[PDB]
């Protein structure tokens, strides 16, 4: 069974507790409680030791352990390997390397899949448990117990925690138990039966364990679908039985839909993924056993060759022939059925048509139409190509006229075929377009009816038959009516040969051509002899071949036609008229790579076909002639799945990463106040055209509806209702003309998005009636967010995703690909190609991987990209951003919820710095600037260098009055800010920290973004910087800095020798950085009433909510009058409840066994089905 | 015997036929600026000194 | 001079710069100014920069690369004037890369 | 307006666009071909036209 689930016991989780201890602040009264009173609340009393002085949360240190490239050991998720510099080395230390860690710690909670089991449980007594302990328990708790600062309600020390846990929990609002619950999801089992059961985890992680156990829950697998996915695999007529077919199994439905996608995707940016497919396959029909190579060459020759006239058409025979070679043969059979990626053309014969002789190369293509049909027309092209030549040298006339009636045509007008009459030749770059060949047409002319013949010669000789098998089995194909060319049928009478019919016609009545070929020499007429001979062996060899080509080969090819990775309907069902449909994923941000494309050959040799293979395929082979080995299924199946999930991930690093950085339901809109009282609501809401154009345009078009209408060159304001009716979503495209005054209250009465063009004013537009609704009212820049829609499968990530692209410096494309190559090796996946195209006369190309919000949308021939337009592609190409559409987005969108939370936007900007001889308590303690201090703003020039009697002393000239100040003392006093900490030099900076010494100055700066550790008293400050350095220091560049909690330091004694000049503290920061807490500075003061600083544990975390009716976590809920509020979606952490299970659920017994009795009698195996 | 090959099998190798250009890659033009200092008077980061760091060494 | 600007310790210099830099007509960039595709290949080609350089040499240079990149001839080209070296039917082929 | 042309005017400009080939672009590098033979120097038509 497939495995996609990890199933982990005793669950880990996002956010866990670092407490920093005090050593010094014991109590005097150990509170010795029974022990069982001592399990449920033990392990929870030892991480609140008495006399505690910060008790915070953040990141887990072990979940994203430096295996994932996670490294928080100073307090933010700090990567490494992702966007890495360019063509520098990087920055022993880099900001860069947080926008870059919380995009990374986003992707560990996406990419989870964990199913908490139930294990090691024991039910205690009421006898043994203190009355406190026992109704928060419900009935079985988990043994190995979280901590939960409410799990002490009554066993700290702690007097104030006590009056404050208890005040907390008493009221109502939270209600915190641990132990067994009786869910609603309460009673089915999979396989084992689902528990929920309460722990204490942080609610991502428990929001994650639940999504990922109600997938496995949710999809519906019966040993029906194995059952269904080996008839597909295994050769067709074969009976598969035993499991009642409707056992679920348990394990993630095989979604079709995501793997299209993905397969998609990986066609068009991997290179390998054709041969990867062909290698799958190629492995087949060498397993099949099919077709060998034989030592001996018994071709052309009839009996007796090696003659001279004979040695002319001997030569000529000869130089086509190619060595059976067990492993071309094996792909020639293997490009029948497989997808094309790049379009190939013949390795090509130049051959003149000069002799009799060349009547072979004109049956070699005969040969090769006969045995690859869709395979011959790929490359047709080609052929007719040098089929013309032939038709020439050859039979002049008739070309003449066939030529002049065209050599190419496209058809169209909804049906018919026009030939422009240019004689062209077709090149390849052009398969793909809209011409056909001329020659293949079949459409009969007037006086060229004879190379109408031959050309009726070349011709597909099976039935084109719909697949079911895989249409039944879910596997995935683009098609959206799945059907393959067969080539040949397999035989009916008693002695007949279908296939071998045809062959005799085709070198027999096409011979006249060398039976009445006009030779102008002595011997050519010879020659013309000894190729009619040839053309009589010849057809003799075919039959003994035919059957062994129409009864086994075509059922290994009927079998293989309805693989899971044959993908495409590659399927010249008939020459005149097809052309592979073809996808490309165009994004909206001008991104465009085609699915299918032309190119020259490839590293690889699948690219070009040399078409001189069917020679040995008819000559120097057995088969088995009429034993017949029949593979597993399961060989195949396994090795596709695994190539399947192979593909997701490479495409997974790839996908994301864009993900992230294209926007993702941001629109950023503006809001401008109609005039009036304001509020940063009211406004009409304008969109710049492009992120209208991206996003508005995909969703709303795929929902079927009429552009939203444009407006003026009046008004409507009613017709706004009008055309918002009709469209469903409200936005207003714009255009010319100033907004009728009536209705541009419509549309600010009506919250319709207006998008412009752009926004030089949102005024010259607008007609203000009165109200400066311009520039008067400052409009204000929010973020729309999508709900707009009101979708489903339209709308995926929320606006996290914006705040996270806003966070990440600009990329360019080696950046992209850097960031993204990062991530495929992070996770042991290598990508050694990827995007790029590599090409044996070129080298290896490489090009963007930057495709941010890409749909696999059909282009039709000129290039250009067609709709949605239903009825002719299909559903699951209707839409998606590239993940597992199901699990992942979901648990992506946890993910994002984490990222956001902000008890981990740690990484704090902005020190401000000003010399007081004060001391505080704790950290966060931003000393405001007093009074008089006038705020002149760092500018780089008011700081030049005069002559203050007798030196040149650098001076500072005051901006509010002009006055110079040549040393840094009694200056003006000013709150200046400095930003571009940049060019300044020392002197200057030496100078402004005189000033904020000795002058009291209180300057400031902001482009030095740290990471702060708050460290308790008891101790000291280890790492100790300087402002020398603080100004002296690099741009993008993080320095950790360190402030001083500071509370609960005991006083000085009563008899001590006093001080003199104590000292203060030279820099603060300028924000709060105290945003992980929960608890501080846990010991009592005097004996019961709380030392002023000390904070108990917001109440939200320690109400275990309720589940959701219909999925996840949930408040108490509130007001103990009504509902209850989701914790994702509400903003702050807490610790609820996980779904569980019993099992070790894969051990459910015995595997799935299938006894597949086979088909027996292969000349048999009914094909025909259509 | 010839073996069967499904790509292109060259025998020849054509040359440039015309000599003109040569790639230099790092251009340097015909003009530059040249620096007298006056000795008395005369004797900051990775990013920024990768930039700025020949023209402020230069112009001091 | 102009990436002299912020970074210079005399000020009348500095202000120079700034102010002679930050009006209409004279603006100073450096980095790569265009990128152009190849329209099969979607690889990008030729690329500009904007270097610091004279004038008269960088006219030079892009009279050269115009004359490669104007000119609409690839070596298939020299596939033909091979062929007039090569008996009278020989047939040619080869990658075709544009 | 439209920019004036830097050479028409008699001062120098020290910053200006090079246009440059990048590593996929190559010139002067030999190519591969794959001569096919005339095969019978008899049957080689040199005449009209």
């Amino acid at each position: 069974l497939s495995d996609d689930f990890k199933q982990i016991s005793d669950p880990k989780g996002y956010l866990t507790y670092s407490v920093k201890y005090e050593d010094q602040f014991t109590k005097k009264d150990k509170l010795r409680a029974s022990e069982a009173d001592d399990r449920i609340v033990g392990p929870t009393v030892n991480l609140f030791k008495y006399g505690a002085a910060v008790v915070n949360i953040d990141l887990n240190r072990d979940f994203f352990d430096t295996a994932t490239g996670i490294d928080l050991t100073k307090g933010i998720p700090l990567v490494q390997d992702l966007l890495v510099p360019i063509g520098v080395t990087a920055g022993a230390e880099q900001s860069a390397e947080y926008v870059s860690g919380l995009l990374m710690v986003l992707f560990k909670v996406m990419t989870d899949n964990r199913l908490v089991i139930v294990g090691e449980t024991t039910t205690p007594m009421s006898n043994t448990l203190s009355t406190v302990v026992n109704n928060v328990l419900r009935t079985t708790y988990h043994n190995n117990v979280g901590v939960n600062p409410a799990l002490l309600r009554d066993f700290t020390q702690v007097n104030w925690l006590n009056r404050d846990i208890t005040n907390m929990l008493q009221q109502a609002g939270t209600k915190y138990g641990l132990g067994l619950t009786e869910t609603r999801l309460d009673y089915v089992r999979l396989v084992k039966t689902i528990v929920g059961h309460a722990l204490n985890i942080d609610h991502f992680a428990a929001s994650v364990l639940n999504i990922n156990l109600r997938a496995l829950m949710e999809a519906n697998v019966t040993a029906d679908d194995r059952i269904k996915a080996l008839q597909a695999h295994s050769m067709i007529s074969t009976q598969f039985h035993g499991p009642n077919q409707g056992a679920l199994r348990p394990e993630l439905a095989f979604d079709h839909d995501h793997i299209i996608r993905c397969l998609m995707l990986a066609a068009a940016n991997y290179p390998r993924l054709e041969g990867i497919i062909v290698q799958i396959n190629t492995g087949y029909v060498a397993s099949a056993n099919v077709i060998r190579p034989v030592s001996e060459k018994r071709y052309f020759p009839e009996n007796l060759e090696q003659n001279q006239s004979a040695a002319r058409l001997v030569s000529a025979v000869k130089a086509r022939a190619s060595e059976a070679d067990i492993s071309s043969i094996h792909l020639a059979i293997a490009r029948e059925v497989s997808p094309m990626f790049n379009v190939h053309e013949l390795k090509k014969i130049a051959e003149s048509f000069e002799d009799p002789s060349s009547i072979v190369v004109v049956l070699e293509f005969i040969l090769f139409a006969l045995f690859f049909p869709t395979e011959f027309n790929r490359i047709k092209g080609d052929i007719q190509n040098v089929l013309l030549l032939f038709f020439s040298r050859w039979y002049p006339v008739e070309y003449g006229i066939f030529i002049q009636r065209g050599a190419t045509y496209t058809i169209n007008a909804a049906g018919e075929f026009e030939f422009s009459g240019r004689n062209e030749k077709w090149d390849q770059s052009l398969y793909l377009s809209e011409h056909f060949p001329a020659l293949f047409s079949d459409v009969p002319l007037a006086g060229a009816n004879t190379i109408i013949a031959i050309m009726r010669l070349f011709t597909p000789q099976g039935f084109l038959r719909t697949d079911d098998l895989a249409i039944a089995a879910n596997f995935p194909r683009a098609s959206r009516n799945p059907q393959t060319y067969i080539p040949y049928t397999n035989q009916r009478g008693t002695v007949t040969n279908e296939f071998a019919s045809r062959f005799r016609t085709i070198v027999a009545t096409l011979a006249n051509v060398v039976n009445e070929r006009a030779v102008q020499d002595d011997m050519q007429k010879a020659t013309r002899s000894c190729t009619k001979q040839w053309l009589r062996h010849l057809e003799t060899q075919f039959d003994n071949i035919a059957v062994a080509h129409t009864d086994h080969l075509s059922v290994v090819y009927a079998t293989m036609s309805n693989f899971m990775l044959n993908f495409t309907n590659n399927f010249s069902g008939n020459h005149a008229t097809f052309k592979p449909d073809q996808y490309v994923i165009t994004s909206p941000e001008g991104s465009y790579k085609p699915i299918i494309e032309r190119q020259g050959e490839t590293v690889d040799g699948l690219t070009i076909i040399d078409t001189s293979i069917v020679w040995p395929i008819l000559c120097q082979c057995t088969y088995p002639l009429v034993e017949i080995v029949y593979p597993d299924p399961s060989t195949t199946l396994s090795q596709s799945l695994s190539v399947a999930q192979v593909l997701s991930k490479l495409t997974l690093p790839d996908a994301f990463i864009n993900m992230i950085l294209s926007g993702g339901d941001s629109v950023v809109m503006r809001t401008y106040q109609t005039e009036a009282d304001d509020d940063l609501d009211e406004g009409i809401r304008m969109t710049t055209y492009d992120q209208y154009l991206s996003h508005i345009r995909e969703r709303l078009h795929i929902t079927n509806v009429p552009d939203p209408i444009y407006i003026t060159g009046a008004s409507t304001p009613d017709q706004i209702a009008a055309s918002v009716q009709a469209t469903h979503v409200a936005v207003v495209l714009y255009q010319s003309g100033v907004i009728n005054g009536s209705a541009s209250t419509y549309l600010r009465e009506n919250e319709v998005l207006v998008v412009m063009p752009d926004y030089y004013d949102v005024v010259s537009r607008f007609a203000n009636a009165n109200l400066q609704m311009n520039n008067n009212r400052y409009h204000e820049s929010v973020l729309e967010i999508a709900d707009i829609f009101d979708q489903a499968d339209f709308i995926q990530t929320s606006d996290a995703v914006r705040q996270l692209r806003a966070l990440m410096p600009t990329l360019s494309t080696s950046q992209i690909r850097h960031a993204i190559e990062r991530i495929a090796q992070i996770t042991d996946v290598d990508s050694t190609d990827y995007g790029k195209l590599t090409l044996r006369f070129l080298g290896t190309l490489t090009r963007s991987l930057k495709m941010q919000n890409a749909q696999i949308r059909r282009i039709r021939p000129d290039g250009t990209v067609l709709r949605y337009d239903d009825q002719i592609d299909i559903e699951a190409f209707r839409w998606s951003r590239y993940f597992l559409d199901e699990l992942r987005l979901r648990r992506l969108s946890v993910g994002l919820r984490l990222i956001t939370n902000p008890r981990i936007a740690r990484r704090f900007d902005g020190v401000r710095i000003m010399y007081l001889t004060d001391d505080d308590p704790d950290p966060d303690f931003v000393p405001d600037v007093p009074e008089g201090y006038v705020a002149v703003q760092y500018a780089h020039r008011l700081f030049s260098s005069s002559l203050a009697n007798k030196r040149n002393r650098v001076t500072y000239t005051h901006p509010p009055t002009g006055m110079a100040y040549p040393s840094p003392t009694g200056r003006p006093h000013v709150h200046m800010t400095i930003n571009e900490r940049a060019g300044m030099s020392k002197l200057v900076a030496d100078n402004i920290i005189a000033s904020v010494i000795k002058s009291n100055w209180v300057v400031d700066i902001h482009d030095i973004e740290y990471t702060a550790e708050v460290m308790t008293p008891s101790e000291g400050y280890t790492q100790h910087v300087d402002a020398e350095s603080i100004m002296t220091a690099p741009k993008g560049k993080l320095f950790h800095l360190q402030f001083m909690d500071g509370l609960l330091r005991p006083e000085p004694s009563a008899f001590d020798p006093p001080a003199s000049g104590e000292d203060m503290r030279l820099i603060y920061p300028l924000q709060p950085i105290s945003v992980a807490r929960s608890m501080r500075a846990i010991v009592n003061h005097n004996e019961v009433d709380r030392p002023r600083g000390a904070v108990a544990p917001s109440s939200y975390e320690m109400d275990t909510g309720t589940l959701s009716r219909n999925g996840d976590l949930l408040y108490s809920p509130v007001a103990n009058g009504q509902v209850g509020i989701p914790k994702l979606e509400v903003d702050h952490i807490s610790f609820s409840n996980v779904v569980s299970m019993m099992t070790a659920n894969i051990r459910t017994g015995d595997d799935m066994a299938v006894e597949r009795v086979n088909p027996d009698d292969v000349r048999a195996i009914n094909i025909r089905n259509a | 015997t010839k073996v069967i090959f499904n790509g292109l099998d060259v025998n020849t190798e054509v040359q440039p036929l015309s000599d003109d250009f040569k790639q230099i890659s790092d251009p340097k033009g015909y003009l530059t600026y040249s620096v007298k200092y006056e000795d008395q008077f005369t004797k900051a980061s990775e990013a920024d000194d990768r930039i700025v760091g020949p023209t402020v060494n230069l112009f001091k």
